[PDB]
């Protein structure tokens, strides 16, 4: 035990837990996943007197599946995650997970060619989740052509800009709720060029931030035990956060 | 990243 010192105290234990997840998504145009994954971690961050000896319980009977793990060298072997954590922070787990996960938003894209002048662009953003939580932080890309010379856009919520020097349209959202959908509509005004290659399109790309796991774990449970001091598991204050942001999340178009 | 809730 190089860990953690012998005489810590706290009137007032305390403990926070953070759940952090990136979810990664391929799409076809059509809808189907080409391929998704999350990848995780939980931080804890723990004021506890003395040498407790924690244990962290999810809904992982697998209620979800984790493909892969790695702990903290504090944790023992069985079965649950048992511990006697580092005082203050540390990183309790790295997990991967590709089963069932939850895609918070799902991205509609729509492209007419109009003449060789004109692009037309319609893309619909879903909100898929719980109406009552608020993602944030929402920004979609949308790649441009090279040949470019300038584009029209209108969106009834939050703010567009297009960047030539950055060959993308990028729609910035402040929040927006569980179970909705939004559209933005671009006209992308064009030069004449090679008629030969196409615009190899590049995928529309998503960021966002949730408060909830796509991976759609849960902390069902912590756990304190204190053998020697006067304090017991009900004698803890216990907090959690939940942060799902976008890794890797496009839609081919 | 967010505000902590409690745990239960
Ligand atoms: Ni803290």
């Amino acid at each position: 035990i190089g860990w953690r010192r012998e005489g810590i105290k706290y009137r007032r234990n305390e403990l926070f837990l953070d759940v952090l997840e990136s979810v990664n998504l391929l799409m076809s145009p059509q809808g189907q996943v080409l391929s998704a994954h999350v990848s995780g971690r939980v931080v804890m961050k723990s004021y506890l007197s003395g040498m407790p000896e924690c244990k962290f319980g999810m809904n992982d009977k697998i209620s979800i599946a984790i493909d892969d793990c790695t702990f903290h060298q504090c944790v023992r072997l069985s079965r649950s995650i048992s511990f006697i954590p580092p005082d203050g922070e540390f990183e309790l787990m790295r997990y991967r997970t590709t089963k069932d996960i939850i895609l918070p938003f799902r991205v509609i894209p729509l492209v007419r060619e109009v003449g060789r002048t004109k692009l037309e662009v319609k893309v619909v953003i879903k909100s898929n989740f719980k109406p009552s939580l608020l993602a944030q932080k929402i920004e979609v890309r949308i790649p441009t052509p090279l040949n470019t010379s300038g584009v029209q856009v209108i969106c009834m919520k939050g703010k567009a800009k297009y960047k030539a020097s950055e060959n993308a349209i990028v729609w910035k959202i402040k929040r927006m709720a569980g179970m909705k959908e939004s559209q933005i509509s671009a006209e992308i005004e064009l030069l004449p060029t090679n008629d030969k290659k196409k615009w190899a399109r590049p995928p529309i790309s998503m960021n966002f931030e949730v408060p909830f796991a796509p991976s759609g774990l849960k902390v069902r449970y912590l756990k304190v035990f204190e053998p020697k001091l006067n304090y017991s598991d009900h004698d803890v204050i216990k907090w959690v956060r939940y942060i799902g942001r976008s890794g890797i999340y496009e839609t081919r178009c | 990243s967010w505000v902590y809730s409690p745990l239960h």
